[PDB]
């Protein structure tokens, strides 16, 4: 791309989640999602093979079908209440299915299918801005209508994401599907506790992006698609085996590392409202998260895999990477557990 | 649960009502903690470009360690009145409704008569 | 020191512990009842702003 | 508790800030002054417990395990020189960074005031534990051994973790001494029932409890000595801690909830001290030998009498040096032969008669020769268990036979005999390696001499 | 076969220095810190610990309690009351149920 | 008195100022906690002729 | 909105065409234009869950 | 004897599809 | 000269220096000064000395 | 709708009695989780043909019928036997009831014996959740 083009492309990505989050309007709202999706199109795209091309198309009829369903409510409520806000008097149904196609749109299970699909086959930073930037708006749009939405739906598809997350990331060998499978399960915590404290939902959203950013960053290094390539960080890049362990286990939520407290403070709340059943099996199945990050953890500082002869030339070569953004959002999702009160209130 | 609060200002970080509380110390234990954590930042940077971990950019070890603290104090200000926020709302509430929130007698142990479990 | 000091600053210890128990279980009160009833200064959730209604003589009278 | 903790942060920087010539000395000589600042939390003359402030406390239970844990510290860091000898200057230092840690988490562990505060401490812990045993352990089995311990924890940890919110929910606080003076008889309801084992169950397979005890013969065979020194001696103490702060809460179902525990202990303790009748690995016979002792110590918390608590008390003291001196006595013929199998090195005596007199110390030690603290804990066990019911010391009687022929059987089958003389290589006993066994044995016989200090909480 | 160093030969840590302690390769290394672990491990914590443990004084008010018992045993007898009564609590300070 | 010898045992000081800082911060903590000094059913007297506090 | 620029910035790029009552081109009112202002002026300054 | 470190047999059975 | 090819770190960035210890230096003075002004407003709204 | 108050006929009259309507309630219970299964297979992993895709959906639908239908016969009877109509114990019976058999129905003893003890415990927590009430899907209170 030109430079032209990446101005107008890139301020696009960023403009539709702004107009999304600013609006009052539920059909400007709608807008930003459009821009979100027709813009980072040509990004998934980029670099033109039969895998980057089967991932943006995957990626096109899921957002676009999600988007008319999303259009279809919007409508409806305008019909029934002469507004282009949902308000308490929205008919059940129409929420209903805002609820289920924004669900879609973020890939939460049993809407998930494509999501490992598509971050595989783009390149891995893209798949950053998939996982992370791309969940704020139709998130945003969730967190106003909060007190509309139906707690069932929600629990439902909160427990499946968890659950399909962890058993999704339990048979993976490469790594953009592993943290496609870790957004699913981070997305399930997400939406448990929207409907009744979504400023918890937001401190989770936090948590998982500055854990999700170092980690593809990390991969981006040496471009470490497999477990077999991320085992070789010993020999390539062993200053950031510290870093990547610690960071896998917050991601794992184990104390006393940051990602603890996400799942921590919703099962609190969860609690609070008598939902112990849901909060006990979220808990539970969470921890099959920890067991594929452990035997990551095992095969990238814990041991290590064999090595080969051409990686002795790499290790004549100077690096300019990581930037310095890497160290900051490293050690602040996984060392800020003492400063818990100040993230939750 | 707060956000539509009598008095609310859109996307002000430190309403001027905040200016009456005590600000924070700054030898705060956060706040040291929030230095700490700099620091760190700075020693891993270091270390991930293969330099000499605490002698190589003293500059950039110093910016690290003020910028964490001086964002850190601004923010420790903003939940210290979060904070403050909650309990005049809470005991606001509390006050406005005194048929919710009855003082309850509390019995002495002379009368009240809790079962002998014994271990045996 | 004499055993005084530890004695007493048990007791401050147990002042703070006991009257945060109490404000704990107070708010979960304060909470449910303010989100039940939207009387209070918590969980006031939004409605249509007034100031964009139109008050102007309009083409028709009868409006 | 800041005097003591402070200090043990400091051994971080000064391990990383130390020569490469000199780590070993800094590190090791601070780490014994902090176990002599520790002997402070002793000072009690009163029955008031110190609480030092709204977090840390100490009392007559978290006192002995927290000097136990300074102490253990430097005995480590002696048994790890060795072995490590050939890894460079940054992973030694590496490993001594995971010792202070555990140190630093497990010193806090036991003088939190609060049970989240011990859950996130409790929790922390493993992270250390599991880097120890898997990147410096030395079979392949060691990842498997790394996941057990892991996730039998873990499994355990989550339904403990629901339990603590759901009491502090009900009751506005975790805080320990307002739970004491608060509590209030439970219901004996199914909801409470299940209440009581999310309680129970972390710390239970923590001890380990018979059953659930398969993560540490596991991890003890595949761990490096100092991380078996610290499993043995204070993490398996921390399940028997645990249920002793939190069954004050917990009453009256204890009474009826604690039979399906007392029978797998007691039966337990009979099954896995007659697998080390024919255990063929030294380090898995030791091992074995802890779920046997801690067995005891999970019947007598069960059934929750004041001897019972005094001695379960004792016992946890005493096996900690005890075990922690068996592990290292088997680590310095590992280290010569490089293989566990206790058939392998006979006669032994023959070649090291010093080292002999410390393995018949730490055997007989372990088989509860009067008046050690060992024999006391296991005797006021027994007064309470027969109390609670007479018939408990038949399987007390089978484990006291059981437990001497193991015990001598390990003696005679390595000590004596015929030397296996094609071991060419058995060199002379390092002065380290006689100091440490003298570090474990002298404190044991010291304690032995003053045994008010280990009482516990009821005496 | 893949490129891997064979396996290390077994050493004598005695040959090369015969003072060997345990400690170091480096023999001045080596003595230096077998006599921290020595001074301080032994002179220092175990000697001076054991004098401190020694003498604190009325551990757990131990000394205290006897004391007090047989000032109440000597009141107790001169007086003519019983040396220790069933009832922790004076009965005039608690109030049963009617039932 | 010598770059190579201060530069080796400087580190000497660490442990030492730990403990000494902690025990700083103990003092510290016995301050916020004073709000029973004197007061309490068990130990509460009439203050000495010279005496400001029960205990510091 | 989730974040309230245009609240912060005192500008409306969809705040005023947001009901029927609105305004509208050359006074047309909508339909249902006194019933739509009787109940967002009942509504206002309340909160949604006494409004309802 | 030297420490356990992954060898080609371990190491390949994360070069499958799947785990 | 010991590298056959120039390093980019040959010689440090004394424009970036310079911003670092202005950028250290400036928030370590507005942040003592916004305290000392927080502290005597405090002082003020609640009738303190 | 009136499907729903099919569903709270179970509850309506004690355990124990009037086993004939609770096992058809949990014989359709079975049958429609076994439609939703079925459903999402042949959906998800089509079969080589429709008269395969058909027969599959016949298998998983019976099968799940009649794990329904064992969990509600063998719970009744359990506590018409034992005259205890509150005790979870009778639950954790027909659980481990109907574990069994789906262990008889995919010819597995592993699916047999694991499939006893997690769906018992399943159906006994459901009993004490029911006795004690607890909510699945509880609505925001705080
Ligand atoms: C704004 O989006 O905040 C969202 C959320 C707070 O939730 P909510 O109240 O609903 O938002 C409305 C006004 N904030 O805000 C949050 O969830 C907080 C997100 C915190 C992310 C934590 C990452 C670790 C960073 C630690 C350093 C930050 C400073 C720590 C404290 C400094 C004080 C010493
Ligand atoms: C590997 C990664 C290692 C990093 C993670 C470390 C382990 C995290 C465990 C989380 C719990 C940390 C303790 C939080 C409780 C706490 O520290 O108290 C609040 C503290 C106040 O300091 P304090 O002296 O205890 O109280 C007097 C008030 N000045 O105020 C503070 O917040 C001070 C923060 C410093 C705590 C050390
Ligand atoms: C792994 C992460 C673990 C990090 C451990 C480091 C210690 C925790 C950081 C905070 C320590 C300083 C502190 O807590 O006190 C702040 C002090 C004033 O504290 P004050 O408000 O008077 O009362 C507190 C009473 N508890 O204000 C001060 O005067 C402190 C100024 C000195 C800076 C702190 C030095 C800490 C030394 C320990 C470093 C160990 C690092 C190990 C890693
Ligand atoms: C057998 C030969 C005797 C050898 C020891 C002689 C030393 C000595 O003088 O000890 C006597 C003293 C007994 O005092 P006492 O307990 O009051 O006796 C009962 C009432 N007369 O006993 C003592 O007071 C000494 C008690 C030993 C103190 C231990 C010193 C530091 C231990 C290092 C830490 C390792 C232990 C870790 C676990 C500790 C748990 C608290
Ligand atoms: C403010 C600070 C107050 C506390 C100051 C404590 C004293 C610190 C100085 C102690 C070390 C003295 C210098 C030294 O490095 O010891 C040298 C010794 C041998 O080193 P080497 O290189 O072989 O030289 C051969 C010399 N014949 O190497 C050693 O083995 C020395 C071992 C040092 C072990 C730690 C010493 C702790 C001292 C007690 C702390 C008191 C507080
Ligand atoms: C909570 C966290 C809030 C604070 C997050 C931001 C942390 C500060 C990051 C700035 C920093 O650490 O220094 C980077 C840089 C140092 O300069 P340098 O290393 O020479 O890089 C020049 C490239 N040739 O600094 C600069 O050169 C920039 C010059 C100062 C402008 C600001
Ligand atoms: C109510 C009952 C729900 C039952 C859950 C679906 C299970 C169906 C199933 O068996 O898996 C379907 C599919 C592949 O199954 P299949 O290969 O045919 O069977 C094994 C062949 N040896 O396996 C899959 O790919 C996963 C099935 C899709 C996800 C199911 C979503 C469950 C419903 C969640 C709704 C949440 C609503 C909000
Ligand atoms: C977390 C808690 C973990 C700790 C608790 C442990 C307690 C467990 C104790 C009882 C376990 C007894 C198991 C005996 C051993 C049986 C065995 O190993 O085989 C299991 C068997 C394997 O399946 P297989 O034979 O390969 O046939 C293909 C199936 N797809 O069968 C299977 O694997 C599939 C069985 C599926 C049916 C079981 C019920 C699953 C649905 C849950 C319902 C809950 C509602
Ligand atoms: C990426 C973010 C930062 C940059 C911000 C965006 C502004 C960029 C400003 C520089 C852009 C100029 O970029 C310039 O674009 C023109 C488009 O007319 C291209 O040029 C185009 O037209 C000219 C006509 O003479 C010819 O070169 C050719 O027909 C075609 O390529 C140039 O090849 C490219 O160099
Ligand atoms: C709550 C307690 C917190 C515990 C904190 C956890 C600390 C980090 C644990 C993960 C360890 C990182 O993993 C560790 O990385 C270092 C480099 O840094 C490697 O270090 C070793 O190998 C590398 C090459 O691979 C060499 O360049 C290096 O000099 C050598 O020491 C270790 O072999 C590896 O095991
Ligand atoms: C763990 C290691 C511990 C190391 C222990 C070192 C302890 C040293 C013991 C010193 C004991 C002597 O201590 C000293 O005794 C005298 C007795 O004249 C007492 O002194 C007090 O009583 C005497 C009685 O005549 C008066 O004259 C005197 O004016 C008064 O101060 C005090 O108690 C103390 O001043
Ligand atoms: C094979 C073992 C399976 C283990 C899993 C758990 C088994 C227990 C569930 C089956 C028990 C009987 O079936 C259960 O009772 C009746 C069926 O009429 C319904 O019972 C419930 O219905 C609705 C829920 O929608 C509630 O509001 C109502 O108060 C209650 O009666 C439930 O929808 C059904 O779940
Ligand atoms: C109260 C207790 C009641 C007991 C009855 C309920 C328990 C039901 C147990 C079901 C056991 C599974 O059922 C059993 O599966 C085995 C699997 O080898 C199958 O066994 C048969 O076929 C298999 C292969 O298909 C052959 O290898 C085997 O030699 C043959 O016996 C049968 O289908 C059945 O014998
Ligand atoms: C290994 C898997 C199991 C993990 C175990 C999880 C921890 C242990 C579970 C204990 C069960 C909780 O038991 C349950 O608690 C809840 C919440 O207080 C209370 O139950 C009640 O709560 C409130 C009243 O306070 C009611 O509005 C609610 O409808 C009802 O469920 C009862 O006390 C008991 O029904």
């Amino acid at each position: 791309m030109n430079p032209i083009t990446l101005a107008i492309i890139y301020f696009t990505i960023f403009l539709g989640p702004v107009i999304t989050m600013s609006s009052t309007n539920l059909m400007l709202m709608w807008v930003g999602l459009e821009f979100s999706l027709l813009a980072i199109i040509p990004m998934l795209i980029n670099k033109k093979n039969p895998r980057s091309t089967e991932a943006a198309t995957k990626y096109f009829v899921t957002q676009a079908t999600a988007s008319m369903i999303i259009l279809l409510a919007i409508v409806l409520n305008y019909k029934q209440l002469g507004t282009w806000m949902f308000q308490q008097q929205t008919n059940g149904l129409i929420l209903n299915m805002t609820l289920m196609a924004l669900s879609m749109k973020l890939g939460l299970a049993p809407f998930h299918f494509w999501l490992p699909e598509v971050t595989q086959g783009i390149p891995l930073h893209m798949g950053l801005i998939l996982l992370t930037w791309q969940k704020i708006a139709p998130l945003s749009i969730l967190i106003q209508i909060y007190p509309l939405l139906n707690s069932t739906i929600i629990l439902m598809l909160a427990i499946t994401s968890i659950f399909m997350g962890a058993w999704g990331g339990l048979n993976q060998t490469q790594m953009r599907k592993i943290m496609a499978y870790s957004s699913i399960a981070h997305m399930g915590w997400m939406l448990a506790i929207l409907p009744y404290n979504p400023s918890l939902t937001l401190l989770n959203l936090m948590i998982y992006i500055i854990l999700t950013a170092p980690m593809f960053m990390a991969l981006m290094l040496n471009n470490s698609m497999t477990i077999n390539s991320i085992s070789l960080l010993w020999n390539k890049t062993p200053a950031m085996l510290t870093m990547i362990s610690l960071m896998l286990l917050s991601l794992g939520g184990l104390p006393p590392l940051t990602g603890f407290l996400p799942k921590w403070i919703i099962i609190t709340e969860l609690m609070k409202n008598n939902c112990l059943i849901m909060a006990t099996l979220m808990a539970m199945m969470a921890l099959l998260n920890l067991f594929f990050y452990t035997r990551l953890i095992y095969s990238t500082s814990l041991t290590m895999f064999p090595t080969n002869n051409n990686s002795k030339m790499m290790t004549h070569q100077t690096k300019t990477k990581p930037n310095l953004m890497f160290s900051t959002l490293a050690i602040m999702s996984t060392m800020t557990l003492p400063l818990a009160p100040q993230l939750i209130t | 649960m707060m956000n539509g609060r009598p008095g609310h200002e859109p996307l002000k970080f430190l309403p001027d009502e905040a200016r009456s509380l005590p600000p924070p110390k700054l030898n705060d234990p956060r706040l040291v903690y929030m230095g700490l954590l700099g620091y760190c930042t700075g020693l891993m940077d270091n270390m991930l470009r293969m330099r000499p971990v605490m002698r190589a950019g003293l500059h950039r070890q110093l910016l690290f360690v003020t910028s964490f603290v001086f964002a850190g104090y601004f923010y420790l200000k903003r939940q210290n009145y979060l904070y403050a926020v909650k309990d005049h709302d809470m005991f606001g509430y509390i006050k406005l409704h005194p048929e919710d929130f009855p003082e309850k007698e509390k019995k002495t142990y002379a009368e009240i008569l809790e079962p002998f479990h014994p271990v045996r | 020191d004499g055993p005084e000091k530890n004695y007493e600053k048990t007791l401050a210890i147990l002042q703070i512990e006991s009257e945060k128990a109490e404000l704990r279980l107070k708010e979960q009160e304060v909470r449910r009842l303010m989100r039940a009833r939207g009387d209070g200064p918590w969980y006031q959730f939004p409605t249509p702003e007034k100031e964009f209604i139109d008050h102007s003589p309009k083409a028709t009278p009868d409006n | 508790m800041l005097k003591i903790i402070l200090p043990s942060l400091m051994l971080l920087p000064l391990t990383w800030l130390s020569s490469p010539k000199k780590t070993w000395t800094n590190v090791t000589s601070y780490s014994f002054l902090i176990s002599l600042t520790s002997l402070t939390l002793l000072w009690q003359t009163d029955e008031n417990y110190k609480n030092f402030s709204n977090m840390f406390s100490s009392d007559p239970l978290s006192t002995p395990l927290i000097i136990l844990t300074a102490w253990l510290l430097p005995l480590m860091l002696m048994a790890s020189q060795n072995h490590l000898k050939k890894d460079n200057n940054v992973l030694q230092k590496l490993y001594i960074s995971m010792l202070i840690s555990l140190q630093i988490l497990l010193i806090m562990t036991f003088s939190a005031t609060e049970l989240i505060m011990f859950y996130i401490l409790f929790e922390a812990t493993l992270i250390p534990t599991l880097i120890i045993i898997t990147r410096w352990g030395n079979q392949t089995e060691r990842l498997n051994a790394g996941i057990y311990f892991l996730f039998y924890t873990l499994i355990g940890s989550i339904p403990l973790l629901i339990a603590l919110i759901l009491i502090q929910n009900h009751v506005g606080t975790l805080n320990l001494m307002i739970l004491s003076f608060t509590t209030h008889t439970l219901d004996a309801s199914w909801s409470n029932n299940l209440l009581w084992l999310a309680c129970m169950m972390a710390f239970l397979i923590k001890m380990p409890l018979y059953g659930v005890h398969l993560w540490l013969p596991k991890a003890h065979v595949e761990a490096p000595i100092a991380g078996s020194m610290i499993l043995a001696a204070i993490l398996l103490k921390l399940g028997s801690y645990g249920m002793i702060r939190i069954s004050i809460i917990l009453d009256p179902l204890t009474k009826y909830m604690a039979y399906p525990f007392i029978l797998l202990s007691l039966w337990g303790m009979i099954m896995t001290s007659s697998i080390c009748l024919r255990q063929t690995d030294l380090k898995s016979l030791i091992a074995y030998s802890s779920v046997s002792h801690m067995a005891l110590v999970i019947a007598s918390i069960m059934i929750q009498t004041p001897w019972s608590f005094m001695g379960a008390t004792m016992l946890m003291i005493a096996h900690g040096l005890t075990s922690s001196l068996l592990f290292c006595l088997a680590n310095s013929n590992y280290e010569r032969i490089h293989s566990r199998t206790m058939i392998m090195a006979r006669g032994l005596q023959m070649v090291f008669p010093l080292m002999a007199t410390w393995w018949l110390m730490a055997s007989l030690a372990n088989l509860a020769l009067p008046p050690s603290i060992n024999l006391m804990g296991e005797l006021f066990i027994t007064m309470s268990l027969f109390s609670w019911s007479n018939f408990t010391i038949i399987l007390m009687g089978i484990n006291i036979i059981i437990t001497g022929m193991y015990s001598m059987y390990m003696i005679i089958t390595t000590q004596r005999g015929k030397l296996t003389n094609h071991m060419i290589n058995l060199q002379p006993s390092h002065t380290r390696e006689l100091t440490l066994m003298a570090l474990h044995m002298i404190p044991l016989i010291l304690l032995t001499t003053s045994p008010k200090l280990i009482t516990g909480l009821t005496m | 076969q893949w490129q891997e160093d064979p396996e290390p030969e077994d050493e004598n840590v005695y040959a090369k220095n015969p003072d060997f302690h345990g400690y170091d390769s480096d023999p001045v290394v080596d003595v230096w810190n077998m006599r921290a672990v020595f001074f301080f491990g032994f002179s220092i914590v175990l000697v001076f610990g054991t004098t401190f443990v020694a003498y604190v004084p009325d551990y757990r008010m131990q000394e205290w309690a006897r004391r007090e018992a047989e000032r109440l045993v000597k009141y107790r007898e001169v007086n003519g009351l019983p040396i220790m009564e069933s009832n922790y609590f004076d009965p005039s300070k608690i109030q049963l149920p009617e039932d | 008195t010598l770059f190579q010898l201060l530069r080796e045992h400087w580190v000497h000081i660490l442990v030492p100022a730990g403990f000494v800082f902690g025990c700083y911060l103990d003092r510290k903590d016995d301050e916020k906690l004073t709000a029973f000094r004197n007061k309490s059913m068990l130990f509460q007297r009439e203050l000495r002729p010279n005496e400001e506090v029960t205990w510091k | 909105p989730f974040l309230d620029i245009q609240k912060k910035l005192g500008i409306s790029l969809d705040r005023h065409f947001m009901f029927l009552s609105a305004e509208q081109p050359y006074k047309n009112a909508a339909r249902c234009h006194a019933f739509e202002k009787e109940w967002i002026e009942c509504a206002h300054g309340i909160g949604g869950t006494r409004a309802k | 004897a030297r420490q356990w470190q992954p060898d080609i047999e371990w190491a390949e059975q994360f070069s499958g599809a799947v785990m | 000269k010991f590298y056959v090819r120039e390093p980019v770190n040959a010689k440090p960035n004394w424009l970036a220096v310079g911003l670092s210890v202005g950028a250290s230096v400036f928030m370590w003075i507005y942040l003592i000064q916004t305290h000392n002004e927080d502290v005597l407003e405090y002082k003020r709204r609640n009738g303190l000395e | 709708a009136m499907v729903k108050r099919f569903f709270e006929s179970y509850h309506e009259v004690p355990d124990g009695t009037q086993c004939h309507r609770k096992t058809y309630i949990t014989t359709a219970l079975g049958g429609i989780c076994g439609i939703i299964g079925s459903a999402y297979s042949v959906s998800l992993n089509p079969a080589d043909s429709t008269l395969e895709a058909v027969a599959r959906v016949g298998r998983y639908t019976f099968t799940a019928a009649a794990i329904g239908a064992m969990f509600g016969l063998t719970t009744c009877v359990s506590a018409q036997v034992r005259e205890k109509p509150d005790d979870p114990l009778n639950y954790f019976i027909g659980g481990c009831a109907g574990g069994l058999t789906l262990g008889a129905r995919t010819h597995s003893y592993g699916t047999a014996a694991m499939g006893c003890v997690y769906m018992g415990t399943a159906a006994a927590l459901f009993k004490i959740g029911k006795l004690e009430g607890w909510e699945l899907f509880p609505t925001p209170k705080v």
